[PDB]
């Protein structure tokens, strides 16, 4: 940390300081000084110090390196008292990396953070200004009625284009398109009768239950008889599709030659692209006048920091742990002793939580379904009593299963809204009793480790795709092919759910933490649908457990992020 | 014969544990029964290249028609083995995982509910061709080896002994267990005490309290003494423990001591909130054939609960054997072993002689279990914008029609609405995606028919059958809550009671207000002397109508001159039954939530002003009436008996108004109060109160013109003009109102409304008068807000000038180049949310305060 002080404190004032304030950092480099940043200074130097602040050459070395660290940010032109604050605790990190500097031998609390689809930053695309911009979040502004769940009107149509111009961006920036044909938009293709045009359209049916592409510029009816598809992928209404072939203006129709998705891009390639914004807010956080930047060499010091840290395990359960059911409840005792043996850093936990969905009953002698939920949480705080070490060291993330209280409720267990949000927390009071640090987030969260962003998902995806896909008349272990065919679509579509609003609602405010134009390190999709697997593709992770239960087996994973090394264990119940 | 007692889950694919009876001894043996799924296919070919131990047919059965489906396939028939089911599951390559799935209907089965459904209460075996009855005894019975019985044997009789249990949850924290013993000559009780220092010691008081009860319960036990219990004078033994560890091993001491009495020849009437924890925590009970009832918690004050509680096991203990008969005449026509039917919720009855009758007219059930949803082929959770309307949407229009009246406003109570709306489904209509399949609905239509006839032989089961059936419909609990069939009776109840309206109009009587329950009508009489034969002969022209034949129309109440706003906003003159009397017993009636938005000084004045217009009303309608008789109405020139003092007291209201306002002695009789439906603001009390009564004066459409001049002159005292913004009227309470929220009791089915409700009709019911849990009211009040914020984030884009629906889903504008609009405004919805939060504040809904809490987080 600091250099040790050999005097005690005392508490100097900002009387006294007045030659050794304007002089030093306000003229030689340029910073407005407040009068509770100077108080904050004052106290700050008074502790480092003691009484020697007025000979001594380490306020003013420091005072430099204050204004020096506040250029590099320039977070403002003032000086306040909370940015004093940060600039203070960010040089507590500071000299405690160049400690370790001087003698090789931080804090992974320091920088790990939890952000729900509600706290996530917002991003826009805007080819008038051809990149990226920020918008504010508006859940502290005006009424907490009409900022919470209630988006904008013209965000609907906002949100289908925003997601077309970002694939239009993912595919123009490949190198087979910057060589074989070009994108056309779609209104042009009316009046150019037989001839060959490559496009790019969101796959929809229209209402005249015709297949048809779809741009902001307009849409064209197409048709799939000639098509002939990239195999390993999955088509299904809400895709936005590479498609090439030969418009007709006889019947306005557009006859397909061949269909296939975007080929993806890598994270680096994308952050260069952008160039390096910290979307995910890892130091500070962005404003309005300056966004925030991701340093190069904070993303080495971290990146070497994570392969110095090679303890660290994530234990991962398997999705769709129903806490009703007694054997359930057993084998999460005897998988919870084994996680007592050693205890993880993180403890995900997921799943649907409770076997049927919580209604409005009506049987008032009985004990409601939401007090049946609150029974249940109150027992799985009591088994979490007994296990001293989980409550102690590894802190725990919650993600809501399909069929949980809060966005089931009107659903009736069914597809609901898509970003779901976290478990109320006056239903789960006794667990915040119970462990010291746990987290209750959304169905998509991006847990920021060190250098590291993983997303967590838990949706029954293949169920959906396979109900859905698109059906040709002109048309290898099996399970590793769908796996990959399902880890391709939703790579190169840079989307968690890429259906159509019909099939599965989004919310219009938050759809950036959906869209997944960042493509993360790591991911964890959980489709009890789908087998259990482990990929990379692209630069990304992504690995599924899929149901808590096969064969009287209770399923976990051991993932490691210093090797990115993922260890799947079974338990015989 | 063998009558069953219980079908059993088991941890076995496949296997149930069953206990019958044969010459008074309970047999229990092992059934196994293979589960019957129906496949949907791609395409008429069928792969089965080896797959073992399956029987694979062609099935000749429609399907639940879904939205989203509504290809070139078959229906097939697959019966197999749960256990070989499960073998087949872990294997990609069998049928179950193929690409070439549609849909997988009747998956989720259990062979408990299928064995209660195909068997019957009365089972009988087949020796045909049995090589050892003993081989069936241990080694399993099959479905080949057994078929159907006669259903009046099920229970004629028993000579076996009740073992009756219960489980006590008290609201100060006590636990209860209680044993019964008929063999024996004990009660046995074991409580539970937070610490030893609480005294909870009554013994000589539970003697007298069971020589209280002894009379009382002697010509009640006496109607079934005979058959449930020998002798009902028993001893009382008592237990106390200071923790609960040790309490499960007294109890697994003390029931195990009843095996080693009886050996295996009892049934446990087991009364206990939770179920599944009592069967993992003691184990001889899982063995034990049990009958179940889920009861209500006992709530009960800090001291002085001892006499009653004692006082409720007393009575449960004397009031079992009426409960006892009535789960045995019960079964003898439900066709439902004893122990598998709940007695406590009546809808599984009706699902599975539903589901036989489904079975028996060959259409594929869509019997769900663990979820409200159907099965309809295992392609259910996925959204859809159709089933989202169709199961979001409940709301019943009424008709108001505002105004006063000067006939014989006739009140007539609708009763069996629902049932009278879906069993005349085929006189009513005299490829559509959101239909209920159509030969369900005639198989439901004829069964109701026949329940309905066999009501009028006095069969009281029947009768719960025929009253239960509108609750079992809008319940999602059971097991065929299908969104599609509520729809569909939802949309047929609105079609019988517009149809209603048009019936009653059509003999010259316009309505004033309709409902579920309450319809009130306007007829052609003045006096209600004159008009009891006229209203007879419509009731009975409307009971003559083919289209209302099974409605209970029965008259509440008789109205003479009444004023109508809305059920919750009406005052007039009223009499109930009518009488030869000069003074008719007539009463008066003031229902005015319009007076609670007011200062407390300024309230009863309001009464006092509506009570002085009553009077001149009918002074004036007299005078009318004796004058003519010997389109204005006859209450034109009403105003011109008490406008002169109202006048002057206005204006000494006016005096007191302009002192006392500012003054802080008086300022608390001036204060406005906060209701949960008050959205304005007073800017003066007395302008309000002048605007109240010039309203409900205002409501005449005869003496429209001198009503309006006596607004002119009032409202020149508080120096406004006659048309201000602050001079015209809006109804201070916004709406806030539940769907078809019904008590339990008396299956009454209505609509609450938490803004324009007093609190003492909204806690409890509006006839039986029993409260209902707040619980169950946050929870309703939750799926209401979250059924408004659902149909916020699905909504189509209107032009703001074509007003054409949003087809090109994502667009810039319209080819009118209008802007995209929300069809709901985008102020309705935080005006909903913000009446939420104010009644949330007001009747103290903790859940609902933390449910704005997480929202706006
Ligand atoms: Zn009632
Ligand atoms: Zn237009």
């Amino acid at each position: 940390m600091f250099g040790s002080g050999n005097v005690l404190p005392v508490k100097i004032q900002p009387p006294l300081l007045r030659p050794l304030a304007y002089r030093v950092l306000s003229r030689k480099y340029g910073l407005s000084i407040k009068s509770d940043g100077l108080s904050a200074l004052a106290e700050f130097v008074g502790t480092n110090i003691g009484a020697n602040w007025r000979q001594g050459p380490a306020t003013i070395k420091f005072l430099e390196q204050f204004a020096a660290v506040w250029k590099q940010q320039e977070r403002g032109l003032f000086i306040d008292q909370s940015g004093v604050k940060e600039v203070i605790q960010e040089m507590k990190e500071r000299e405690k990396v160049e400690w370790s500097h001087e003698h090789p031998i931080l804090d992974w609390r320091d920088y790990f953070k939890v952000i729900n689809a509600s706290q996530q930053q917002r991003f826009s695309y805007n080819p008038h200004k051809m990149q990226f911009i920020f918008v504010p979040n508006k859940k502290q502004n005006g009424l907490g009625g009409i900022a919470g769940f209630l988006p904008d009107i013209e965000d609907k149509v906002q949100m289908f284009l925003t997601r077309y111009y970002l694939t239009n961006d993912r595919v123009m920036r490949n190198e087979n398109f910057q060589s074989s044909m070009s994108i056309t938009p779609i209104k042009n293709l009316l009046g150019r009768d037989a001839q060959n045009f490559l496009l790019l359209g969101l796959l929809n049916k229209n209402f005249k239950g015709n297949w048809s592409l779809e741009d902001p510029s307009g849409s064209v009816e197409i048709d799939i008889s000639q098509t002939i598809p990239t195999q390993g992928h999955y088509y299904v209404p809400g895709c936005m599709v590479l498609v090439e072939g030969i418009y007709y203006s006889v019947g306005n129709k557009f006859h397909v030659t061949s269909m296939t998705l975007p080929p993806g891009e890598r994270r680096e390639i994308t952050l260069e692209t952008i160039g390096n914004l910290d979307l995910l807010g890892i130091h500070g956080i962005s404003n309005n006048n300056f966004i925030a930047r991701l340093d190069k060499d904070l993303k080495i010091r971290l990146h070497l920091l994570e392969k110095e840290l090679t303890d660290h395990k994530f234990v991962i359960l398997g999705a769709n742990l129903f806490l009703d059911d007694l054997k359930i409840m057993t084998a999460l005792s005897k998988i919870l002793q084994k996680l007592n043996d050693d205890p993880p850093t993180l403890l995900i936990w997921q799943g649907s939580f409770t076997s049927v969905p919580v209604f409005a009953s009506m049987s008032s002698r009985n004990i409601s379904s939401s007090t049946q939920f609150k029974n249940n949480f109150d027992a799985l705080a009591t088994l979490l009593s007994r296990f001293d070490n989980l409550t102690e060291n590894t802190t725990m993330i919650f993600i809501p299963g399909p069929n949980d209280l809060w966005g089931s409720m009107v659903s009736l267990g069914a597809s609901g809204t898509l970003p779901q949000d976290p478990i109320p927390s006056a239903f789960t009071k006794k667990i915040n009793k119970v462990c010291k640090n746990v987290v209750w987030s959304s169905n998509p969260t991006r847990i920021a480790y060190l250098s590291q962003e993983i997303v967590i998902f838990r949706d029954d995806l293949s169920g959906r795709f396979k109900r859905h896909r698109l059906e040709f008349p002109f048309n290898l272990p099996q399970k590793v092919q769908e796996t990959r065919k399902l880890v391709k679509t939703i790579l190169d579509q840079g989307h968690l759910s890429p259906f159509l609003d019909s099939l599965r609602p989004i919310s219009w405010d938050l759809d950036h933490t959906l869209t997944l134009c960042p493509i993360p390190s790591t991911m964890v999709l959980c489709d009890t649908t789908s087998a259990q697997f482990d990929l990379t593709y692209n630069g990304c992770k992504v690995i599924n457990p899929g149901s808590f239960i096969h064969n009287r087996r209770a399923r976990y994973m051991e993932y490691v992020p210093s090797s990115k090394k993922t260890i799947q264990e079974e338990i015989y119940i | 014969t063998w009558e069953v007692l219980q079908y059993k889950d088991s941890g076995e694919p496949g296997v149930l544990e069953v206990f019958v009876t044969i010459n008074g001894k309970v047999q229990n043996i092992t059934f196994h029964i293979p589960k019957t799924i129906y496949m949907k296919f791609k395409s008429q070919t069928m792969p089965l290249q080896k797959i073992k131990n399956c029987l694979i047919e062609k099935s000749s059965a429609s399907l639940p028609n879904n939205p989203k489906t509504s290809a070139g396939g078959q229906l097939f028939k697959i019966t197999l083995p749960e256990s070989v089911f499960l073998e087949e599951k872990e294997n990609c390559t069998s049928i179950f995982n193929d690409e070439n799935v549609l849909g997988v209907f009747e998956g989720t089965i259990t062979p408990h509910q299928r064995a209660i459904m195909d068997l019957g209460a009365s089972v009988t075996f087949r020796s045909k061709a049995m090589g050892a009855l003993g081989k069936g005894i241990q080694q399993g019975f099959e479905m080949k080896d057994l078929s159907m019985a006669e259903n009046e044997r099920y229970l004629s009789g028993f000579s076996m002994d009740i073992g009756y249990l219960l489980h006590f949850p008290t609201s100060i924290g006590y636990e209860f267990f209680s044993l019964f013993k008929s063999w024996g000559d004990t009660i046995t009780i074991l409580v539970l005490k937070p610490s030893n220092q609480a005294q909870e010691i009554n013994a000589s008081s539970l003697g007298q309290i069971y020589k209280q009860m002894f009379e009382k319960k002697k010509g009640k036990i006496e109607t079934y003494s005979y058959l449930v219990d020998i002798k009902e004078d028993i001893n009382f033994e008592f237990v106390y423990f200071t923790d609960i560890s040790k309490l499960y091993r007294r109890l697994s001491q003390e029931t195990t001591k009843l095996k080693e009495e009886r050996g295996l020849q009892f049934l446990l009437l087991l009364q206990s909130p939770f179920i599944t924890k009592l069967l993992g925590t003691i184990r001889l009970l899982n063995q034990m054939p049990i009958v179940k009832l889920s009861l209500n918690e006992v709530l009960l004050p800090q001291l002085n609960w001892q006499p009653t509680l004692l006082k409720k096991l007393v009575n449960h203990v004397l009031s079992s054997g009426s409960w006892i008969s009535h789960l045995i005449k019960l079964s003898q026509y439900s066709n439902i072993p004893i122990c598998n039917l709940r007695l406590d919720s009546m809808d599984y009855i009706i699902d599975v002689l539903y589901a036989r009758k489904l079975k028996k007219e060959n259409i594929v059930l869509w019997w769900n279990e663990k979820a409200p949803l159907p099965d309809h082929g295992g392609i259910q959770n996925d959204f859809d914008l159709n089933t989202s309307w169709i199961m979001n949407d409940s709301e019943f229009p009424k008709i108001n029609n505002s105004g006063v009246y000067d006939n014989v406003v006739l009140d007539v109570g609708v009763d069996n609405l629902t049932v009278n709306t879906i069993l005349t489904s085929a006189l009513i209509n005299d490829f559509v995606h959101d239909a209920f399949s159509n030969d369900a609905l005639n198989v439901l239509r004829g069964m109701l028919k026949e329940w309905w006839d066999e009501a009028l032989k006095e069969n009281s089961t029947a009768d719960l059958l025929v009253n239960s059936l509108a609750s079992w419909v809008q319940n999602p609990n059971a097991k065929l809550f299908d969104g599609l069939l509520r729809y569909h009776v939802h949309n047929l109840t609105k079609k019988a009671l517009l149809q209603l309206v048009n019936e009653f109009s059509a003999l010259g009587s316009t309505i004033v207000y309709a409902d579920r329950n309450q319809i009130l009508i306007k007829t052609n009489k003045y006096s209600p002397e004159n008009c009891y034969a006229y209203s007879q002969y419509m009731m009975k022209a409307v009971r003559t109508n083919p289209m209302f034949s099974y409605l209970d129309l029965n008259i509440k109440r008789y109205w003479d001159l009444l004023i109508w706003m809305d059920k919750f906003n009406f005052s007039g003159l009223a009499c109930i039954e009518i009488e030869e009397k000069e003074n008719q017993d007539y009463t008066a009636v003031s229902q005015w939530q319009l007076k609670k938005f007011l200062s407390p000084i300024y309230q009863p004045e309001f009464e006092d002003w509506m009570m002085i217009i009553l009077d001149s009303m009918l002074k004036t309608k007299q005078s009318y009436l004796k004058l003519n008789s010997g389109v204005e109405n006859s209450l034109n020139g009403f105003s011109h008996l008490f406008s002169k003092p109202l006048m002057k007291r206005v204006k000494k209201l006016f005096k007191n108004q302009q002192e006392f306002i500012l003054d802080p002695q008086y300022e608390a009789d001036y204060v406005i109060p906060v209701l949960p439906g008050s959205h304005l603001n007073v800017k003066n009390p007395l302008l309000e109160l002048v605007k109240s009564l010039c309203h409900v004066m205002l409501l005449s459409k005869s003496t429209i013109l001198e009503i309006r001049t006596l607004r002119k002159e009032l409202l020149k005292i508080f120096e406004l003009r006659e048309f201000a913004k602050v001079a015209e009227f809006k109804d201070p309470s916004l709406s806030l109102v539940v769907p078809d929220f019904l008590c339990e009791y008396c299956f009454f089915i209505s609509d609450i409304d938490f803004c324009k409700a007093a609190p003492e009709s909204i806690f409890s019911c509006v006839r039986c008068h029993k409260a209902f849990n707040q619980v169950l009211l946050q929870e309703h009040l939750i799926q209401k807000l979250r059924s408004d914020i659902e149909s916020y984030l699905i909504q189509d884009l209107r032009c703001s000038r074509c007003h054409k629906v949003k087809r090109d889903y994502m667009s810039a504008h319209c080819p009118c180049a209008g802007a995209w609009e929300g069809t709901l405004p985008r102020e309705s919805i935080v005006q909903k949310l913000n009446v939420f939060k104010q009644v949330a504040k007001y009747y103290g809904f903790d859940i609902l305060l933390s449910c704005i809490a997480d929202l706006t987080i």
